């Protein structure tokens, strides 16, 4: 995260650190939306142009973590994954579209005060929530800085960041922007920075429910130019947008 | 249901430092 | 910077 903070323990439940078996080491965030199933992005997943394809077995999913590097015994569950779902139609070729995924727990992971599933939004929540200047909240352990001059962080890093308008996410980039993403973040006149980093990608934007005290994944960290740039914006899965598709594996494959 | 409601906030009625911020933001 | 994890998840 850039210009976040530190989160406070148990801020973030359904926070989920994608793990890699060889070497050890981080590859994403994700988020816990069931007890069964993590919520990621396909581009932690499958990236061809980067020689990026990991399977069922690459992976470990620890959840309830909040130091990034020591083992949080007693407290953390590390689990093993049956199956990874892509969207069929990711493009990853031109503009990372449709950047989801569905990754399936080997076993049921026993909720805790650390360990919580955030909701999904349903079309009133989504909604009313959706909508510029409107601030959602992003998690994550990826890096303070776009690179570090002089894989960064303590523990579990928060910032809030401001919904941007589409015409303004459009402007910000060169890429085919699409109904399927969303930009977050200031504009270089509010005075006001942060951003998802490197190693934040597929980890939660969520935002509170004024209407029920709920918290709601209204997207996954996607695609940006660098971090924290100014007069750009960091791009998020529309997580509502792809509702149909969640809804439909997880009752196909349970 | 329980989704989203935090077991550490949400459940004792604690609020998180910086939540406010958001609320607000849905002015 | 990781510290080991057990070793029956690998
Ligand atoms: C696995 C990949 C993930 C991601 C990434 O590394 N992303 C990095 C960069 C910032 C990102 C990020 C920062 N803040 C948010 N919200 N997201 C997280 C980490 N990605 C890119 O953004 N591009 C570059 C980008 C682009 C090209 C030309 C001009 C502007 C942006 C691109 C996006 C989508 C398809 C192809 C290229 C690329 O080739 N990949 C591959």
């Amino acid at each position: 995260i850039v210009e976040g903070s530190d989160a406070e323990i148990g801020m973030s439940p359904w926070q989920v650190m994608l793990f890699r078996k060889s070497p050890q080491e981080l590859l994403c965030g994700a988020s816990l939306i069931s007890d069964r199933w993590v919520l990621t992005a396909a581009h932690c997943l499958l990236y061809p142009p980067w020689d990026k394809n990991f399977t069922e077995n690459d992976l470990l999913v620890r959840i309830g973590k909040h130091s990034r590097t020591r083992y949080e015994r007693n407290i953390e569950k590390i689990s093993m994954l049956e199956k990874i779902y892509i969207h069929p139609r990711y493009n990853w070729r031109e503009n990372l579209d449709r950047d989801i995924a569905l990754m399936k727990l080997k076993k049921p992971v026993a909720f805790s005060d650390y360990i919580h599933p955030v909701c999904l939004p349903d079309r009133e929540t989504a909604a009313s929530l959706l909508q510029a200047g409107y601030k959602g909240r992003v998690t994550g352990w990826g890096n303070l800085k776009e690179t570090w001059t002089a894989g960064q962080p303590s523990v579990l890093q928060v910032v809030n960041l401001p919904i941007v308008e589409r015409p303004v996410c459009k402007d910000s980039t060169r890429i085919r922007i699409t109904d399927n993403m969303f930009c977050a973040g200031y504009k270089p006149d509010e005075g006001k920075r942060g951003d998802a980093c490197e190693g934040d990608s597929g980890g939660p934007f969520v935002m509170k429910s004024p209407f029920n005290n709920r918290w709601y994944q209204m997207g996954i960290v996607s695609w940006g130019e660098g971090c924290d740039r100014d007069g750009k914006y960091g791009f998020y899965t529309h997580v509502f947008r792809l509702k149909k598709w969640i809804q439909k594996v997880i009752d196909q494959f349970g | 249901a329980d989704c989203g409601l935090r077991p550490l906030f949400e459940k004792k009625s604690l609020e998180d430092k910086t939540e406010r911020e958001l609320l607000e933001s849905y002015i | 910077d990781f510290e080991g994890i057990p070793g029956e998840y690998l």
